[PDB]
């Protein structure tokens, strides 16, 4: 029997615009966002802590409980202070 | 044609002073008490610099979905509970929303192996935690990063910025009640935010996306007759005559292999299937309202590239010279507008403009800056505003002279650029083109003459004309941002009240673009411009 | 919508006084120094009476090719040298200009025996002495003399004269910089000069030529809504619904065998495949601006012929009476314009027109003749010009009253004629038809009222109104022929400076036409008209 | 072997419009233009002189050397003086 892993999308926003180069921590996994501002994680069932950090000093946190074969998109806005020139 | 006040039961006739949102019929829309948009309705705030002044409707949630739908704080309620397998999505929706499933089943997404890109892949499994997939969702590295990145290469006025800049910081949309400019949200956000553009959901057929008509839904009308110009031109004639003949137009072929008899929008602007639709553009000219000689040696390489596209079905010379004709039409158009603008500017400087900006309702900013003021060219007491600051360019809340100037450059002039670019000779002349600007020049001159004649009479007779009350206030005007700022935040402007960095603060021209221009200006020995 | 002055690198921003042809961006097209068209660019002079004042662009070479391309003095340079066999044309161009070869290979010309009509047959063998084939080239006795002669049977305002008369002696085109009216060259010359019209090069497919849409590229827009009227009418509805159903519309059939459910432009105007598109026309009415009761006994035989065409799918009576309705609409339209014109004429006679022609910029001729003056009807000091001489009918460089009059008869009235003729009921009424003229009559009356009220006030207060400077001069106005003639050839007009015989001098109405009218006038006992 | 002849197109114009009635002679072959205003000649390879004579006493002259199997279109504008009513 194969336990189908959960798929978690995490999008980092700064009042509408995607944050580039933000680091998203979900469980033990790390992802540094590209132009999307979106990281996709494939995770085993369980409860996880999502944390989005960006070099400006702004952070967003959300705790998520994932079942078997769950697909969830998470959208976290870090406010206007997370918007940096170029 | 009458304002019919009969037949329909009286019980539903609205009487003076009654709310407009009662659902009663107000004849010609008169005598109703304006209640405004439902501010209790569950919805999302708009993103961006002017979030605080951005009045929103529930419907907007779909249009910038990452911020306006996908956040837990904003996601709308749903009567169906549970987390489901893909089979369950399809089975239930096949009856509940039949067309969506019909489309999905036709799509390549459904047939994909080893696992299909199903409803759950794009929307989520939990029906209480559904999401709307933005361009970011489609453009993941695992999926369609190529097309996302391609589109994202676009500069200002492209599919990459049409939401984030043009719409999110849209003066008029912010200024007015929502619904006045609801259509702007629905049109502008799509290319940047939703990839169901061009290739419709849920079928996502590239073959339908390759059709010219796809572009028409946005690229038409008063300020960009892109479709109209193409459609009526010989390219559009060839297209309409042959588009269903598979021997002439094969939409199953990829754009790299496109061997049509005539070009499509995609054939020219999405050469090789590149998703940056602005890729081949020479220089951004503010919808063609700003003027440039694109045929000048400065832009030789960029014009040459266009000749390379026309080369497919024409001699280089024929194409080169036809586009040169466009350049000439563009230059001659601005000659006319300069004359038109002079008439309007003189009225302001002579102070005989009826009325002066100070006697109009305050602009979106809460200021009395002249509508037509371009901060880069105009500075003085008469113009208003700080040095380098422009006015709110508009066709509303202004004089006829201001309005006609806006129409001349903002409508008619664009018909000349777009007309000549797409081969519509009538769009550039008779059909509100060159001769449109001619007609408006006459209209401006006449309005100037009348205003000057009245001012002269009033001086001699010793009347000091008091500008009427309707220039300042009115049922619609009172609902704008201008009056609100003046009343509630007396000393300040909208820029003070919205101090956050804008799109222009964080987005700059690409290095290669600056590099090209600097190289070419040195090569030709032309002086660089100013701020 | 703003005049965007950001993002785009500053180095390319044009500053006041800089040349417009530098390639720099001028915001809203302002502050640039007008350099005018490239007069050093290798090109051809235009043919005809007004050759000397006809400013041309390189692109024009293709449009009247016999004079503007094919002469040794004018033929443009070409980077490819040598004289080639047909095989060589095809092989090289198959890659260099792929679409042209794709088209050619599909054409009957390529398949013809014993020898094909190849690239060399139409263009020549010597690549340094290439020629562009005009209608004369196609219409050689050995080839398609039949179609050439058919087309050539057309009178004034036909495909036989649309270049030689309408365009070559086009007042506005001559008057203005080239590019202002570039589209006019591209549109007007084609039917007369280039047989790639209707059946596109290089495929030359009669099947595509039989489609209604072919005509739309020229027969649309502000002053002839031919396509729009047809398209939206029930004939056009039938067409759009059925055109790709081979059982309803078979485009492979010749027009003699056309058994469509509904008519096409070609079905009516090119009956039997005759290339004189004007063959069935009753009388030339200057785009429908001039008025005639086509249903009058004078034109009985000509109207009967039209009924013969409608007879195909309707009872004679139904068609007869429907075209009678058109006649009535046309007559009622001119009734309105007569009232509109009276208001404008009265302003001139009373001298209260703001301003009078003498205070406007000189017309293309270098004169101050009244815009609306028709030489055959108007004579006097107030009108200007010699006896029998008309004014320059225009929508530009005039008063609002003059402009609105032009628009009423030159746009709206044509929508009534063309609308009713093609079955578009809305084009003849709501959609800028009858009710368009109504709106403009109101606009004219209001402008007349205001001008008269100001004149009365100025008399009583003792102001003699000095017409403003912008009526006389301006950035665009200064570039026209009028000011140039007045300055550089003081005593003379353009007709003095261009003494050569015009088109009207060498081209007359056919003998049979005069013979018919004289016979019918005698038959009915109606007095003949004057010069 | 077949010496493939050269095809010579001679178009007489008067600042635009084709001159009807005008006659064109090249070599021994004498053509006289119709409404089309063009004469198609088929000539043995060599050097030939072209003369365009009219009733209105106006002419244009030119000379062409045609190789084997050449196609050349010649346009000669005689001027406004070669233009009479009807
Ligand atoms: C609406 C949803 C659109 C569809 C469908 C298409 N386009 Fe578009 N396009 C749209 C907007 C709102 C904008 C820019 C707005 C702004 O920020 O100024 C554009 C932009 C372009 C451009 C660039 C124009 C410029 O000034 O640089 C091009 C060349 C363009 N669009 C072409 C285009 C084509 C070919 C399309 C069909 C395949 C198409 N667009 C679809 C809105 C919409
Ligand atoms: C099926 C036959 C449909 C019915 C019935 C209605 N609509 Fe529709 N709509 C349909 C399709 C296939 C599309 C294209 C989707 C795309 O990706 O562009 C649409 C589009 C719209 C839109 C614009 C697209 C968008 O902004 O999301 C709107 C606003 C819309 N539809 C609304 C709408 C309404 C209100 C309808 C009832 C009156 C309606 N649609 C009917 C398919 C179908
Ligand atoms: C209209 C202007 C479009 C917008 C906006 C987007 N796409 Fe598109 N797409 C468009 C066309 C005309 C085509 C066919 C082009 C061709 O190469 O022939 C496509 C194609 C795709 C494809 C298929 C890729 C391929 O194998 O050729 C994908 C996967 C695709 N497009 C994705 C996509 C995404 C993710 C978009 C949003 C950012 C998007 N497209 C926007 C036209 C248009
Ligand atoms: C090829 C023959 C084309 C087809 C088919 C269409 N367009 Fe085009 N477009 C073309 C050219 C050569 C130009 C001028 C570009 C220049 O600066 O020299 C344009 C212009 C536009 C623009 C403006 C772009 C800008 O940079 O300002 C837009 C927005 C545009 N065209 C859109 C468009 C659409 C929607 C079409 C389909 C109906 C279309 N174009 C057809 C060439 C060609
Ligand atoms: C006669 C039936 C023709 C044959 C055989 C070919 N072409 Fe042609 N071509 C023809 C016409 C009537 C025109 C229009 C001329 C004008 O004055 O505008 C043309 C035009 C061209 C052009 C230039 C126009 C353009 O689209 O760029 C070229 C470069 C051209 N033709 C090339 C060409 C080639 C390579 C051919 C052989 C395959 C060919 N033509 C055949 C008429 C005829
Ligand atoms: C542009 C290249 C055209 C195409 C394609 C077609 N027509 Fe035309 N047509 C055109 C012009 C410029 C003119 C006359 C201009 C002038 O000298 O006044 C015409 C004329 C006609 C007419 C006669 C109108 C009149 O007042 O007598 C008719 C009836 C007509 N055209 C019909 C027509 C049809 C049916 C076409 C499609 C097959 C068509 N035209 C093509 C320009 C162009
Ligand atoms: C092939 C797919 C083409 C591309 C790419 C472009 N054009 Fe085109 N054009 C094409 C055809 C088949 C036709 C019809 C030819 C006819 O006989 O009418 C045209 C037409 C034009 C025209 C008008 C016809 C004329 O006056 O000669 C113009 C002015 C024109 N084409 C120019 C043009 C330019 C500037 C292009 C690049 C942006 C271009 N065309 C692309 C086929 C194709
Ligand atoms: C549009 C108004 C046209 C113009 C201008 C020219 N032609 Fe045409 N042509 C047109 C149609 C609709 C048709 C099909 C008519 C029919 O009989 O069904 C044609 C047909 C031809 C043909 C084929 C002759 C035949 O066997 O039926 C030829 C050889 C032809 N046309 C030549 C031609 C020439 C030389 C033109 C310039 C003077 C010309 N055509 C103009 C539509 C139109
Ligand atoms: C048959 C039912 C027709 C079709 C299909 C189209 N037209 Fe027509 N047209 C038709 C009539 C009966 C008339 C009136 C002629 C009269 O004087 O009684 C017209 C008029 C025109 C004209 C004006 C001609 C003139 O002599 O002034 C033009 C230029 C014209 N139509 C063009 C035209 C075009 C381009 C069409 C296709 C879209 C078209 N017509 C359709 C009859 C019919
Ligand atoms: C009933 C189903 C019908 C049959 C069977 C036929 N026709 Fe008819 N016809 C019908 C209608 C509803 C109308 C419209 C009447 C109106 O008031 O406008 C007609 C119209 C005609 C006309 C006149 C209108 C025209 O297009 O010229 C004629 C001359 C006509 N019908 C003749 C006709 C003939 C000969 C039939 C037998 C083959 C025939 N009709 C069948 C409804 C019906
Ligand atoms: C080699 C490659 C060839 C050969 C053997 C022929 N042609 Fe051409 N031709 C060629 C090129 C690269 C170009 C474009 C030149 C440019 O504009 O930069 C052309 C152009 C033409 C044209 C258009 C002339 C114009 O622009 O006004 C025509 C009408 C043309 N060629 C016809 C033609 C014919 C009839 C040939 C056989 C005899 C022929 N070409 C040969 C490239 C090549
Ligand atoms: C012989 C030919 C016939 C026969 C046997 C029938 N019809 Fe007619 N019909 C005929 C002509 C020549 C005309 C046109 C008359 C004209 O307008 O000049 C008609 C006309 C009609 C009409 C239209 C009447 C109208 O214009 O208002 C109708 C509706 C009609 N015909 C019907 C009709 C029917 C039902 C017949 C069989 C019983 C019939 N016709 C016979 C010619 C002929
Ligand atoms: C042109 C006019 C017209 C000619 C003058 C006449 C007499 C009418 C009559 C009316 C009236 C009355 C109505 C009812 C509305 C009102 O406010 O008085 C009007 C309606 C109308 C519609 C309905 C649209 C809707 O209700 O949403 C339609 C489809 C109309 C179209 C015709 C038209 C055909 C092309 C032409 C011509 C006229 N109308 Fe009308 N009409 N009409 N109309
Ligand atoms: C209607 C308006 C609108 C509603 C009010 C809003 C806010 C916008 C925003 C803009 C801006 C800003 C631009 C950039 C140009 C400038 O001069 O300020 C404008 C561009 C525009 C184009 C691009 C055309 C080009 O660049 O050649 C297109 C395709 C637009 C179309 C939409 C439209 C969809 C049918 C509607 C509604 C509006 N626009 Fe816009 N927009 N827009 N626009
Ligand atoms: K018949």
């Amino acid at each position: 029997y194969d336990v189908k892993p959960a798929k978690l999308w995490v999008t980092a926003i700064a009042i509408g615009t995607p944050i580039v180069g933000a680091e998203i921590k979900v469980g033990d996994e790390e992802c540094t966002t590209g132009n999307n501002g979106t990281c996709v994680f494939e995770l085993r069932p369980g409860t996880y802590a999502i944390s989005v950090h960006e070099h400006g000093g702004q952070s967003a946190h959300k705790e998520v409980s994932l079942e078997e074969g769950n697909i969830l998109f998470v959208s976290l806005d870090l406010g206007a202070k997370a918007r940096h020139p170029s | 044609v009458e304002i019919i006040t009969h037949w329909v039961p009286h019980e539903v006739y609205g009487m003076p002073g009654e709310p407009d949102n009662s659902g009663k019929v107000f004849f010609s829309g008169l005598k109703a008490k304006y209640m405004g948009y439902p501010k209790d309705a569950q919805r999302s705030p708009y993103p961006g610099k002017y979030s605080k002044f951005w009045k929103t409707l529930p419907a907007y949630r779909y249009y910038i979905p990452d911020y306006m739908y996908n956040r837990d704080e904003v996601r709308p309620s749903n009567p169906i509970k549970g987390t489901f397998k893909l089979e369950q999505c399809v089975a239930c929706h096949s009856v509940m929303t039949p067309g969506i499933v019909r489309d999905y089943n036709k799509s390549a997404h459904s047939k994909a192996e080893p696992a299909p890109t199903g409803c759950d892949t794009c929307h989520g499994n939990n029906h209480q935690k559904l999401t709307m997939p933005s361009s970011k969702a489609c453009g993941t590295a695992e999926c369609h990063e190529t097309q996302y990145n391609e589109q994202g290469q676009g500069g200002i006025g492209s599919h990459a910025s049409c939401s984030s800049f043009a719409q999110v910081e849209c003066a008029w949309s912010i200024e007015r009640p929502p619904g006045d400019t609801a259509g702007c949200t629905f049109c502008h956000t799509s290319p940047e935010e939703r990839c169901s553009t061009c290739h419709q959901r849920h079928q996502f057929d590239p073959a339908v996306a390759r059709r010219s008509e796809q572009c028409k839904t946005c690229h038409w009308g008063k300020d960009h007759r892109d479709w109209e110009a193409y459609d009526i031109g010989l390219h559009g004639t060839v297209y309409q005559v042959n588009k269903w003949d598979t021997e002439q137009f094969d939409f199953s072929k990829k754009l790299s292999d496109a061997d049509y008899v005539g070009p499509t929008c995609q054939y020219c602007h999405m050469r090789g299937g590149h998703h940056n639709v602005q890729r081949a553009s020479i220089v951004y000219t503010s919808m063609g309202m700003s003027m440039a000689d694109r045929g000048a040696p400065l832009w030789k390489e960029k014009r040459d590239r266009w000749v390379s596209i026309c080369d497919d079905c024409h001699s280089p010379r024929f194409a080169r010279e036809n586009l040169q004709a466009m350049d000439e039409s563009v230059k001659d158009a601005s000659l006319k507008y300069r004359e038109t603008f002079k008439v309007a500017e003189d009225l302001l400087i002579d102070g005989v403009l009826d009325p002066m900006p100070k006697d109009l309702c305050p602009d979106w900013s809460g200021q009395h800056i002249w509508s037509l003021k371009i901060g880069a060219y105009h500075d003085g007491e008469a113009y208003g505003g700080t040095t380098g600051e422009s006015g709110e360019f508009r066709m509303s809340n202004c004089t006829d002279v201001e309005r006609l100037c806006f129409e001349s450059v903002g409508y008619f002039q664009t018909y000349i650029y777009k007309g000549m670019a797409h081969g519509s000779w009538n769009d550039a002349t008779y059909s509100d083109g060159s001769f449109g600007m001619d007609r408006w020049l006459v209209n401006v001159k006449q309005n100037a003459s009348r205003a000057r004649r009245l001012a002269a009479l009033e001086k001699k007779v010793g009347i000091s004309w008091q500008p009427e009350q309707f220039w300042k206030t009115g049922e619609w005007l009172d609902q704008l941002t201008g009056p609100y700022i003046v009343k509630n935040h007396p000393g300040k402007t909208i820029f003070d009240l919205c101090p956050d960095p804008g799109w222009l603060d964080t987005h700059h021209a690409p290095a290669e673009e600056v590099e090209y221009i600097e190289r070419k200006l040195k090569e030709l020995g032309i002086t660089a411009g100013s701020h």
